[PDB]
């Protein structure tokens, strides 16, 4: 939704 | 007369840490990437992808620390990411870029890379000369650690790039970080080393846009074959592009 990964690497 | 403020070191033991936590100098992960191969149509595609999507990791676990960086909505916090990461991998890799021979030696002759390298992955010398040139011109400035994590993070939280929400927001961070690195070059970096230094790494900065486009175009090259694209990763496609 677009970016699943970079995303879940992202969050706390 | 300008000081470094309680809030600027603070900064600066924040980034340095932050750095600590994703730079192994050791090199001890690189074990784990596909194998290198030297004899070859782009033999070293699936070391070098491996290479940079570890290295896209390590670019995120800093981002996620650069204090402010955390106040930026998710979808900036992805913008900021996507648009730096080949410009951030570009400064962090100099750190293992060596004069002696044009190469960056991360440890081991396998994991010692060099223009031929860079050419097995499938990239030309309109890309290889001028990061090359500027590798050679970003060691000469001989950073002090605290200038080089400052730059890294200067570089993330960039206003301009393209589809960014909070402009105003990601100015503020940035100013902070620049201020903070202006006033550490005045108090901490020693003449004739510190002349220009600000003006020079700014300059870098503007290098790495022109390096990143470059990127951009040899990787969208690299990409158009399903094929090279296969032997990518997922983190890779998802960041560089599909
Ligand atoms: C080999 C030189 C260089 C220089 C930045 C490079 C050098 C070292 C790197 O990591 C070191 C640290 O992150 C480890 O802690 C990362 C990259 C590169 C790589 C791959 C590269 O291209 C690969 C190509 O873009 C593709 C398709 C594999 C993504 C270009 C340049």
């Amino acid at each position: 939704k677009n970016h699943p990964m970079l995303m879940n690497l992202l969050k706390d | 007369r300008p000081k470094l403020s309680e809030e600027q070191q603070h900064i600066i033991a924040i980034l340095l840490d932050a750095h600590h936590k994703t730079y192994d100098p050791t090199y001890a992960d690189f074990r784990d990437f596909r194998p290198p191969v030297r004899m070859s149509p782009l033999s070293m595609l699936p070391h070098l992808a491996d290479l940079v999507s570890y290295s896209i990791q390590k670019v995120i676990g800093f981002a996620k620390m650069i204090p402010g960086f955390r106040d930026l909505t998710s979808d900036d916090q992805i913008v900021l990411l996507k648009s730096s990461a080949i410009e951030v991998i570009m400064l962090r890799s100099n750190q293992s870029f060596t004069m002696d021979d044009m190469s960056w030696d991360c440890g081991s002759q396998d994991y010692k890379y060099d223009v031929t390298d860079v050419s097995k992955a499938g990239h030309t010398l309109e890309l290889i000369e001028p990061l090359i040139k500027f590798q050679v011109g970003l060691k000469k400035l001989n950073l002090h650690e605290e200038e080089h994590v400052l730059l890294m993070a200067i570089c993330i939280v960039s206003p301009d790039r393209p589809g960014v929400q909070d402009a105003k927001l990601v100015e503020a961070i940035q100013d902070r970080l620049s201020n903070t690195l202006q006033t550490y070059i005045r108090c901490r970096h020693p003449p004739p080393g510190s002349h220009q230094l600000y003006a020079k790494m700014i300059q870098k900065l503007a290098d790495l846009r022109s390096l990143n486009e470059e990127h951009s175009k040899q990787y969208r090259s690299l990409s158009f074959q399903p094929e090279n694209s296969m032997k990518l990763t997922p983190l890779v496609l998802e960041v560089f592009g599909n």
